[PDB]
DNA sequence: GGAAATGTTGAATAC
DNA sequence: GTATTCAACATTTCCTTTTTTTTTTTTTT
């Protein structure tokens, strides 16, 4: 959960993170053992990833 | 003055500015006397009475034993024969005694003819009982 | 003469009245013992079938017979020639075995008898308290009942106790499989009726609940005394509100032929406990945690709740600093939230049972997830002061010292606890205090035969039976002291709570006229309850009588307040008054400690101010020993309030840490 | 494996 | 279609609420 601008929630405890194997062909959303309370820690991957995907999909229907 | 059940009018204020029209005093102040004009309750003797009702334990036991007069406690009665279970006794008690207390003081009334109650629950054939 | 127990004093009843009745001796001898179960699991219901029987008790084992109670009238006729039948006087029963007869025929003597032939109310009184809906798409109920009954008592000799034990009912259709058939163990069960008015649940052939609850071993439970709002009508349906309903049952239906009074246990010694002594001993308590290092560890399979970040906030909000780790640290404090132990397949699959058997020396404490959080789920601290205490009742153990201070108890004696592995002998735990320090060995068994020797009448407590119970041994002259639970449930003041109650009851049905409070207004100027009223009359209307419902915030604490109240009654007024308080003493037997040294007899209860709701009677424990005089350093080792949490205990603290020291050796060993 | 203390179901007994 | 005794796991409490306690609608797909 995520307003665009604060207050950003995520129901995983943990710090889902985005990784790229390069010797698989994947991207890999893997947990480090981060505890649900401890929200106030370093910004994961998956979140950026997801909320750079969401300004490029609004932009999109905008620039249309 | 809230923004679950309306539109934010503080935020509409902010964004529009002054094409968020309003009506001034004077208007307001007419608008009242025109309302006043079409429902004069004091000039012709209409009167409102009010009245806030807590619950009625006593009565409400009461009337319940009146209503099963060889069964044993009110509380049983309540339980078995109304089907409340043991959580919601106390929510029941509190709300059936304040509509039966209004109801027996609209019937009590000589020349009322038209109550209205409004609950939360409606009293459809789910709650017969 | 003291606080009232379940212990039955005195049953007298006019045996020359039992004109009314015709009883019968029904004899099974002569047949072979292996013919006994072959042809009596049916003699009930064959001296059942046989015509007009109100009920029937079964004889003193060595007697070997039923007695029947029939009325005056009727006869028994038995097809069968083996058994004996011979009629029998009244006076030839023993007392309690006919009050259960007379208990048992209750609903049908209140009623008409029905001339139907097959009046029967084979299992006694069944008073209803409450019903459950059944869920959606079946019909019925589940009836919650009390029964009353006597049972002689087993650690007292030649004495029966008063029982009200709980009893549900279930419909007949719920164990009813969908092609229609019953189940297995619904079949040939013995069927129920709710009377039309809904007080009892009597036997009947064509009844429609049979007594099981509606999910396999469920226990569903009637409060014991409920006095939530001096309420008369919540008073009625608590287990001593029955045991009133029945007493006057008793003598409606017999009149007073028929009389059951109960004992009153003598009242040496009984004190009681604050709330404030007990915070003023937890908060002493916590601080020996400090200098020891705390590990919490969540070592749940699928870790997903988090509940050890609400373990350790809980821990520092009681000020005791403690660290999460992944993996027990050894020689630390240790508490594993680890899963149900069931779930776990294997032994070595189970984090317990793992680290219990790795860290051999490491002190340890368990929990499961889901035992932190309340109905709402907010955290449930009692939980980690009781898992704080038991790791400092365990550290205790493996220091073999006192960490906090403990009352002295009896110089130069072992305590002795057996552990189940019944009449082989088991392992027997010992421990003993020499100087400051405590030693735990295991008992040897040229030692036990001493012990087995020296119990005299009572070494069957100890050495036979399932559950044994531990001892306190004085090896020097041969004294013991065994601490039984008796299963007598002491009763606080219910009838006089009753004729309260009532009396609350009759004053508030009626509605206080404005004049008698205007008139209190006008009397009594210096009366701080005065601005109140004004402005509770303010807010009335001028002529309807006011309610008691809007006295609510009057309450029954200051001299003022109970001024006015008085002076309400006095005008005819009853609406409040005290029964929790001490003066009256009605909730004396389920608080405080009470220890009759002359008698051996003690019991524990609640600590403050009587609850409204009270769900559990204490029972009355009882103290077999040897000694001429009981020593009075036994009494001491009662004087702890952390073994229960926050209460006082009925066994002492050296069976506690024993206990401990036992679950240690479990995986030592 | 929250604890102790109380309490009830089911099961075996079983006279 | 039995009665009585009894051993095994539930339940409530705990430095004291679990918290509030419902019915209702338009449109395209
Ligand atoms: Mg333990």
């Amino acid at each position: 959960f995520s307003d665009r601008s604060f207050t950003h929630v995520s129901s995983a405890t943990h710090k889902l993170s985005l990784k790229s194997d390069f010797l698989r062909r994947k991207n890999l959303i893997f947990s480090d053992e981060k505890v649900e309370g401890s929200l106030i820690e370093k910004h994961g991957l998956l979140t950026r990833f997801v909320n750079e995907a969401d300004v490029i999909y609004q932009w999109f229907l905008g620039t249309m | 003055d809230t923004v679950i059940h309306n539109f934010d009018f503080k935020y509409l204020n902010e964004r529009l500015g002054n094409k968020l029209l309003s009506l001034s005093r004077e208007q307001k102040q007419r608008v009242n006397n025109y309302y006043h004009s079409r429902r004069n309750y004091k000039d012709n003797g209409v009167v409102l009475t009010v009245k806030y009702l807590n619950s009625r334990d006593a009565f409400l036991d009461a009337l319940l034993e009146e209503y099963k007069p060889e069964a044993r406690s009110s509380h049983f009665i309540l339980n078995h024969y109304l089907g409340i279970a043991e959580s919601e006794q106390a929510f029941v008690r509190s709300w059936l005694s304040k509509l039966l207390a209004s109801i027996k003081a609209f019937i009590s009334s000589p020349d009322n003819r038209y109550m209205l109650s409004l609950l939360n629950r409606t009293l459809d054939t789910t709650r017969q009982n | 003469q003291g606080p009232l127990s379940t212990l039955i004093e005195q049953i007298s009843i006019d045996t020359d009245w039992v004109r009314s009745f015709a009883i019968y001796c029904v004899s099974y001898k002569g047949i072979d013992f292996s013919e006994r179960p072959k042809r009596l699991v049916t003699l009930a219901s064959e001296t059942y079938k046989s015509g007009s029987v109100y009920c029937l008790v079964k004889g003193a084992n060595k007697e070997a017979c039923y007695w029947v109670l029939l009325p005056k009238d009727s006869k028994l006729d038995l097809k069968d020639t083996s058994l004996a039948i011979k009629p029998s006087s009244a006076a030839e029963l023993p007392t309690w075995q006919l009050a259960r007869l007379l208990i048992k025929a209750i609903p049908k003597v209140l009623s008409g008898t029905m001339p139907e032939i097959k009046r029967f109310e084979s299992e006694g009184l069944y008073y209803l308290v409450k019903s459950k809906k059944l869920p959606k798409d079946h019909s019925g109920y589940e009836l919650t009942t009390v029964e009353i009954d006597l049972a002689p008592c087993a650690a007292l000799g030649f004495k029966q106790t008063l029982s009200m034990g709980t009893k549900t009912f279930s419909p007949l259709s719920w164990f009813t499989l969908e092609n229609g058939e019953v189940q297995k163990k619904a079949r040939f069960a013995t069927r129920y009726q709710l009377d039309d008015v809904g007080k009892l649940v009597s036997k009947s052939i064509k009844g429609d609940y049979i007594k099981k609850p509606l999910y396999s071993n469920a226990k569903n439970r009637i409060q014991a005394i409920d006095i939530t709002k001096e309420s008369y009508s919540g008073f009625q349906l608590s287990k001593v509100g029955i045991l009133e309903q029945f007493m006057q049952d008793l003598k409606q239906a017999y009149g007073d032929s028929v009389s059951v009074k109960l004992q009153r246990i003598p009242g040496e010694k009984h004190r009681f406990v604050s709330d404030t002594i007990v915070k003023n001993h937890y908060v002493g308590l916590f601080d020996a945690l400090k200098e020891h290092r705390l590990v919490i560890c969540d070592l749940t399979e699928n870790q997903d709740t988090d509940a050890a970040l609400t373990l350790l906030h809980g821990i520092e909000h009681l000020d005791i600093n403690a660290e999460i780790a992944e993996v027990p640290i050894r020689g630390a404090l240790n508490i594993l939230i680890v899963g149900n132990k069931d779930t776990y397949k294997s032994d070595e699959e189970d984090p317990y049972q793992v680290y219990r058997k790795k860290y051999q020396d490491t002190v340890f404490q368990s929990c499961y997830p889901e035992r932190l959080w309340n109905r709402q789920g907010q955290p449930n601290r009692h939980v980690v002061e009781v898992l704080l205490k038991e790791l400092l009742i365990k550290l205790e153990v493996h220091t073999r010292k006192h960490l906090i201070e403990y009352p002295s108890g009896p110089e130069r004696c072992v305590y002795y606890m057996p552990q189940r592995p019944r009449d082989e002998p088991w392992p027997v735990y010992a421990s003993k205090l020499v100087g400051d320090e405590w030693q735990y060995t295991q008992a040897t068994q040229e030692e036990l035969e001493d012990i087995e020797l020296d119990l005299g009448n009572d070494k069957r407590h100890v050495f036979h039976g399932f559950e044994r119970s531990p001892v306190i041994y004085w090896p020097e002259t041969g004294d013991y002291a065994i601490f039984i639970d008796t299963g007598i449930q002491m009763l606080p003041e219910f009838e006089a709570v009753a004729e309260r109650l009532r009396e609350l009851k009759e004053g508030r049905s009626q509605d206080v006229p404005i004049a008698l409070l205007a008139q209190f207004i006008e009397e009594n100027p210096e009366s701080k309850v005065i601005n109140k009223l004004r402005a509770i009359l303010s807010e009335w209307d001028d002529v309807a009588p006011l309610p008691f419902d809007e006295f609510s915030t009057i309450a029954y604490k200051s001299s003022d307040e109970k001024q006015f109240y008085d002076w309400l009654r006095e005008q005819g007024f009853f609406l409040k008054t005290s029964i929790r308080g001490q003066s009256e003493g009605f909730f004396n037997a389920s608080l405080g400690f009470f220890y009759n040294r002359e008698q051996g007899m003690y019991f524990a209860g609640g600590k403050g101010s009587p609850q409204s709701k009270i769900e559990t009677f204490s029972h009355l424990y009882l103290i077999k020993h040897s000694f001429d005089a009981l020593p009075e350093e036994v009494e001491n080792l009662f004087d702890v309030y952390h073994l229960r949490h926050r209460l006082p205990t009925v066994t002492p603290y050296p069976f506690k840490h024993l206990r401990e020291y036992v679950e240690m050796q479990r995986f030592r060993s």
